[PDB]
């Protein structure tokens, strides 16, 4: 599939309307996805890691913070994800609980001390 | 062509059309008469100043053939007078009313086949070679000549025989409708020249309606609807308010006399009795026909009487030239003119193996 | 006349060669070729699937240009479909690409150079096309201090 | 071999000072695309020379293949050589040079060669005349400042404002010569009087040989400049109720 | 990039603006460097106007 | 030409249409400086410069005959150009009559409608008459200046728009109208209204 | 309608140019005078591109 | 579409020759 | 083939893997959903894009809900 | 050669002085983003500088493609460094700079080049007055 259509398939998929009811969202998100495509910060898995590992420290789950080391295991022994940084890190931003500072946790570098 | 060279004749009900394919205009039209001593089957000049020791008949009068010597006399004149070739290097494209019989299609092509001797020939439905001129495929073609008339489904290359409607109205139906209002109103008719001019008059100066009840309105509170003919034979006449009203018998059928269907609940009952699948895919492109737009402005009734029979979820997608008139014999001369369509031509082979009757079959 | 619209647009795409016989051909090829498809808001959308191609390779505004446009002609939609057909017909400078020198507000932003090995792309398309002008004005030249006669001639058939 | 290959250098030289000498106003603005259209054989002529540079440049030139690639264009450039120096003899002007262009395309119909090549230079030559034409048929104007036209304008009206100059017409168009005049002076009548000057054909006018789209158009704007005319007197400002009121 | 002198145009003005503002400040405590860096505010270019408008939203917090 | 196009360039009295034509012909000679980047890295050859050697003639006849003309007497004098039936002359006309047309429409869109052109040379046909506080003002404070009328304007084009020019102007300064053939004929019938 | 037509032909010019449509302005011209009467553009995307081809081959 | 396919069956039977997720 | 089932085979366990990791970070997102997402991210693709459109969509679905 | 080419280099010398120093507090309010709007020309003129010694760095450039290149910057240049002598050569501050500059936004309205140079510096000039 080429990406464009693959984003109306995802804006079909959060909203139950179809791309005949709306047109506005979906040239939102041909606003904001394109001239911002393919990754051009850090994308080493590890970095993602060390971040859902602090989230279920905080939920004080220690059983599930060693269930997913057995996760991110099995996703190194077959390695078929092409990329693992970014599901990863989209899945850590959408999370949310299932029941002061905080920018000297990790970051992805940003790499604009680099000309890439 | 490109191997065996194709000609093209449309013989129409008021004049003879005949050219070679690959020809935008047709090389010769002459009016359609037939002699007959009361000088000997002519067509042209001669037969219509010879009317007092000749018989006027005419070959083709509804889209039937009322005497097939008369058709073998001008298929014969026009190929031999106003062409002039050779048939052994020619095959023609003869001409056909749509729903006609098959026992009068074998006898034409047995007849031409036979008695004049071609290589190969076809036998074709006009409204169909109409419709091939305006680039689509398929389409309801609503077609009003001088004398033949029938709104035609067509479908992808097929026609459905069921719903293919014949209609009663044309421009005989016209010319008497002329006369008749005439004498109503009162006015003398004693020979032919009386109906030709006449005829010229409806064709030249007379408003072609769109409502009864709108222009008789407007016309009613003030005529100015009127338009002014001064002749040089001796007459004054000069009447705006039957020259609305007299294109106006195709709106309601009782304005003429006639029991027979109006024109939109004839391409209802046609559009209803054809596929319900191909409705839409019809309507994505309607087709105007007839030579009845000798004055234009039937044009806007075709398109307005279109929008109203088929459901709008779209813009209507009509196409409305000015080749009308002539559209069954350009569809012919581009048709016939390709070398694909030599596939579609049926040959001498054919005819000796399987009889003439696949006329019927191979074409429709 | 749409019967003579369509004999207008084959005299467009008809050039200098006769002219009036290929005009008679041309007027079939174009019915001929009109019934071949048929035997064998989404309009807007299919735009933003173009949108997407510009944004891509850079030139965001242009995009965001090419959208307000389309909000004004939808504010017609039978054009758009022979607009998107094609979107290449081509071979077989600004202040305000970047604003770093002037402006009024300016954070500052340190380098990356990032944005300036774009901007000497910028510069090396100029080089490559006023070179290719002057590879098609040496073609020229070379094609006639060297060839046979008869290649191209019309002298020598007399 | 050496005299074989020189009549060539010969009738070049007689083909550049037509050039240098019909670029010249003074000299005429018909006789401009003539010389513009001499210009396109001498380009031919220049790549011919200029091919034999690369065989030279390697040795693969000499006299006896420079002989046999030359004979084409030896027959061709005189005839060049021909028409020039007989158009610069005597001041030939609008349609006269046209006719002496219309007399090379039937003194040779044997080969053919050479008439081709004269029917080119006339129907290119036909270029700058053929929009004078293109303004007195369709209108009742003429503008052309060099006046070398077949119908000169005069400042002085019925037969004195245009007159047919008998010594400017082209052989192809002295059959149809009067008509020209004819229907140019209708609209320009009626142009005197507010009304209409347009004649609804007004397309570009073509030369051909044995066929036809000059003899045409003339007609084509005769059967409207002498209509609208007597419509015009007919009913407005009446002819009618003159008539019978003398 | 000719010694990357075009790429050394865009600060050196930065640098300078930020070279000036921290030559004038001395000994300036409280709103005597409130009305010591608002007298670069008032300056007519708008690439410098902006910047130091900006460092005094930061300084008078 | 390069003596004729830089001398011309300083001339504050060759007004702005020679400032015009002037830029034309710069940008055509950097097109023959193209030629000397490609023939020098190549580095009698006859043939290579006998076709500049016919667009260099032309480019000689329309500078040395225009020579001592400014305004719409340099208007109309590379419009002496068109009225030809050389077909690759008329060509290479017009990429300097469009150049130094537009300062002279410019001028005809200050004196068709509101404005006023003022300078030391008029490059236009209005000669406007300096302090005139008095009514004769009707054709006695825009004079036809018959010399830099162009080519493109008859007796009757030049001289009807002076009386579409002057009118407007009038009404604004004397009437308290006051604000802040293609075209001749609606204008001609708007200012008659207006007046 | 002439005048909005015009007007709406105008600002149809650009999206193609920057979109770089194969389709010249004169075509342009010719196809939204043929729209506007009511034609089918998904068969119009057919003929163009095999008149084209067509046109070509007398070359 | 690797979704579309994803959604294949495969036997209830693993094997004891093979390991490395037998299906 | 076989080969690009044994393919099909580790792309239908990464699924499900990745499907336990979702449940215990409670995205919104079911299977459906996330099978959009997958595609996106092996095309390459900014989750800080990505991440804003999902918090953007489903802030539109529950003031439309 | 070298002689020809020298002018666009004058035109250059005379307008960076005048951008440093009337961008002072000393002149103007006008003067400071009329010089910071003369910085945006001056980005041409050292790109242009930069491509054609990188190209010469490869063997890829010699000084007939220079000369054959900057004849556009030989006229806009010129201008440039007219307007900074004009604006260096009276006293003038404020609205008497910004007559000197409507007289100049006349000079060229024609030329359509030479015009454009003044039309964008004149705005941009004039932010703070």
């Amino acid at each position: 599939k080429s990406p464009n259509v693959l984003l109306q398939n995802l804006c079909c998929r959060i909203l139950g309307r179809s791309e005949a009811d709306v047109a506005q969202q979906f040239q939102y998100a041909v606003r904001v996805i394109g001239s911002n495509f393919a990754p051009t910060v850090e994308r080493d898995e590890f970095l993602v890691a060390e971040k859902i590992k602090k989230e279920l420290i905080r939920q004080r789950r220690e059983a599930d913070a060693a269930l997913f080391s057995e996760l991110h295991r099995k996703l190194h022994s077959q390695g078929v994800l092409k990329n693992k940084w970014s599901i990863l890190y989209l899945l850590l931003s959408l999370s949310e609980d299932p029941r002061s500072y905080a920018t000297l946790f990790a970051q992805a570098l940003p790499r604009d001390a680099h000309s890439t | 062509d490109d191997d065996i060279a194709a000609l093209v004749v449309d013989n129409g009900s008021g004049m003879c059309k005949a050219g070679f394919a690959g020809d935008d205009a047709p090389r010769a039209v002459f009016p359609s008469i037939v002699g007959r001593p009361r000088k000997d089957s002519y067509v042209g000049d001669e037969a219509q100043s010879k009317r007092g020791i000749l018989t006027l008949k005419y070959p083709i009068e509804h889209g039937i053939v009322t005497n097939w010597d008369d058709m073998e006399k001008i298929w014969h004149h026009t190929f031999y007078n106003e062409l002039r070739v050779a048939p052994e290097e020619h095959p023609v494209l003869l001409t056909e009313a749509p729903l006609n019989p098959k026992a009068n299609r074998e006898k034409m092509t047995q007849i031409m086949f036979e008695t004049f001797n071609t290589p190969a020939m076809y036998v074709a439905i006009q409204a169909v070679l109409s419709l091939y001129a305006s680039g689509r495929t398929t389409g309801i073609v609503m077609d009003s000549g001088d004398g033949v008339t029938h709104t035609v489904p067509i479908y992808e290359g097929y026609a459905l025989p069921h719903a293919i409607l014949r209609l009663d109205l044309a421009g005989r139906d016209l010319t008497d409708y002329l006369m008749k209002i005439l004498t109503e109103r009162g006015y003398s008719f004693t020979t032919t020249a009386e109906r030709e001019i006449v005829r010229d008059i409806k064709e030249k100066l007379c408003y072609v309606a769109l409502d009864f009840e709108q222009e008789m309105a407007t016309a009613a509170s003030s005529s100015s609807l009127e338009k002014s003919y001064e002749l040089p034979d001796g007459q004054v006449i000069t009447i705006g308010n039957e020259r609305f009203r007299c294109p106006e018998a195709l709106f309601q059928p009782s304005f003429l006399g006639m029991e027979s269907c109006g024109i939109h609940e004839t391409t209802f009952n046609s559009i209803m009795k054809c596929d319900v699948d191909i409705r839409k895919d019809l309507y994505a492109n309607t087709v105007l026909s007839g030579g009845t737009t000798m004055y234009p402005g039937i044009a806007d009734r075709m398109q307005k009487e279109i929008t109203a029979l088929a459901p709008s979820t779209m813009k209507i997608k009509i196409i409305a030239p000015p080749e009308r008139k002539y559209s069954v014999w350009i569809g012919g001369s581009i048709l016939a003119s390709l070398s694909t369509f030599q596939q579609m031509w049926i040959s001498k082979q054919e005819y000796d193996e399987s009889g003439p009757s696949i006329v019927h079959r191979k074409c429709f | 006349s749409i019967t003579q619209l369509f004999d207008d647009l084959c005299e467009a795409l008809l050039p200098a060669a006769n002219r009036k016989r290929a005009k008679r051909s041309l007027k079939k090829v174009a019915y001929n070729a009109l019934f071949t498809n048929l035997f064998q808001l989404p309009a807007r959308n299919k735009i933003l699937m173009l949108s997407f191609d510009l944004r891509v390779g850079g030139l965001g505004p242009k995009a965001d240009r090419l959208e307000e446009l389309v909000e004004e002609l939808e504010a017609v939609g039978s054009v758009l479909d022979l607009l998107v057909q094609l979107a290449g017909s081509g071979p077989p400078r600004d202040y305000f690409l970047n604003n770093k020198h002037v402006g009024r507000n300016v954070p500052y932003s340190g380098y990356d150079c990032d944005d300036l090995s774009v901007f000497e792309m910028d510069v090396q398309s100029l080089i490559s096309r006023e070179e290719c002008l002057c590879h098609s004005m040496i073609q020229e030249t070379l094609q006639v201090m060297e060839a046979a006669p008869g290649t191209g001639l019309p002298t020598v058939g007399l | 071999l050496v005299h074989r290959i020189l009549p060539v250098a010969a009738s070049y030289s007689a083909v550049t000072r037509f050039i240098e000498e019909k670029s010249s106003f003074e000299y005429g603005q018909v006789n401009h695309a003539l010389a513009a259209a001499m210009r396109t054989l001498v380009k031919e002529h220049l790549i011919l020379v200029s091919q034999l540079e690369q065989l030279h440049r390697q040795g693969l030139l000499s006299l006896q293949k420079l002989w046999f690639y030359i004979q084409p264009a030896m027959r061709t450039m005189d005839i060049l050589a021909s028409l020039a120096t007989s158009v610069d003899k005597g001041e030939c002007l609008g349609g006269s040079t046209l006719s002496l262009l219309h007399d090379r395309s039937f003194s040779y119909t044997g080969d053919s060669q050479a008439q081709e090549l004269c029917l080119y230079l006339t129907k290119a030559a036909s270029a700058p005349y053929f929009e004078v034409l293109e303004k007195w048929i369709y209108r009742g104007i003429i503008h052309d400042p060099y006046s070398e036209f077949m119908v000169e304008e005069h400042e002085l009206y019925w037969d004195q404002r245009y007159t047919i100059v008998q010594q400017q017409i082209p052989s192809f168009l002295q059959k149809m010569a009067d008509k020209i005049l004819s229907t140019g002076k209708y609209l320009n009548v009626v142009r005197e009087c507010g009304h209409d000057v347009t004649c609804p054909v007004a397309k570009e006018i073509i030369y051909t040989l044995k066929e036809r789209a000059y003899v045409e158009q003339i007609e084509k704007a005769f059967n409207y400049a002498s209509k609208v005319l007597l419509d015009f007197l007919m009913e407005e400002k009446e002819l009618v109720a003159h008539l019978r009121s003398i | 990039l000719r010694r990357l002198l075009v790429w050394t145009y865009d600060p050196k003005i930065r640098l300078k603006t930020l070279a000036a503002l921290v030559d004038h400040c001395q000994g300036r405590k409280g709103g005597e460097l409130a009305s010591a860096v608002h007298a670069y505010t008032k300056t007519g270019d708008p690439y410098m106007r902006s910047l130091v408008q900006h460092i005094l939203s930061l300084v008078s917090h | 030409i390069r003596r004729y196009t830089d001398q011309r360039s300083l001339d504050r009295s060759f007004g702005l249409v020679g400032q015009s034509f002037c830029a034309a012909l710069h940008q055509e000679l950097r097109e023959y400086y193209r030629l000397l980047s490609v023939l020098h890295s190549q580095l009698r050859l006859l043939v290579w410069t006998y076709d500049p050697k016919i667009r260099l003639k032309t480019l000689a006849a329309l500078v040395d005959h225009c020579q001592g003309r400014k305004g719409g007497e340099l208007a109309s004098a590379v419009h002496a150009y068109t009225k030809t039936g050389d077909p690759y002359m008329r060509s290479l006309v017009q990429h300097i009559l469009s150049l130094v047309s537009h300062p002279v429409l410019s001028f005809l869109y200050r004196w068709i409608y509101d404005g006023e052109l003022e300078d030391t040379y008029h490059e236009f046909f209005v000669a406007s008459d300096p302090t005139v506080k008095t009514d004769r003002l009707w054709h006695d404070k825009y004079t036809l200046r018959k010399s830099m009328i162009p080519s493109f304007m008859t007796m009757d084009q030049s001289r009807k728009v002076l009386l579409i020019g002057k009118s407007i102007n009038f009404l604004h300064q004397v009437c308290h109208d006051q604000t802040p053939q293609g075209k001749i004929d609606a204008a001609y019938f708007e200012t008659s209204k207006y007046l | 309608n002439l005048n909005a037509v015009r007007e709406t032909m105008d600002v149809l010019l650009e999206i193609s140019r920057i979109l770089n449509t194969g389709l010249d302005m004169e075509t342009l011209s010719i196809c939204v005078r043929l729209c506007e009467q009511g034609i089918n553009p998904e068969a119009l995307s057919s003929v163009i591109k095999e008149l084209r081809k067509a046109t070509e081959a007398l070359k | 579409l690797w979704e579309a396919a994803l959604t294949y069956e495969a036997s209830k039977r693993r094997c004891w020759e093979r390991v490395g997720c037998p299906p």
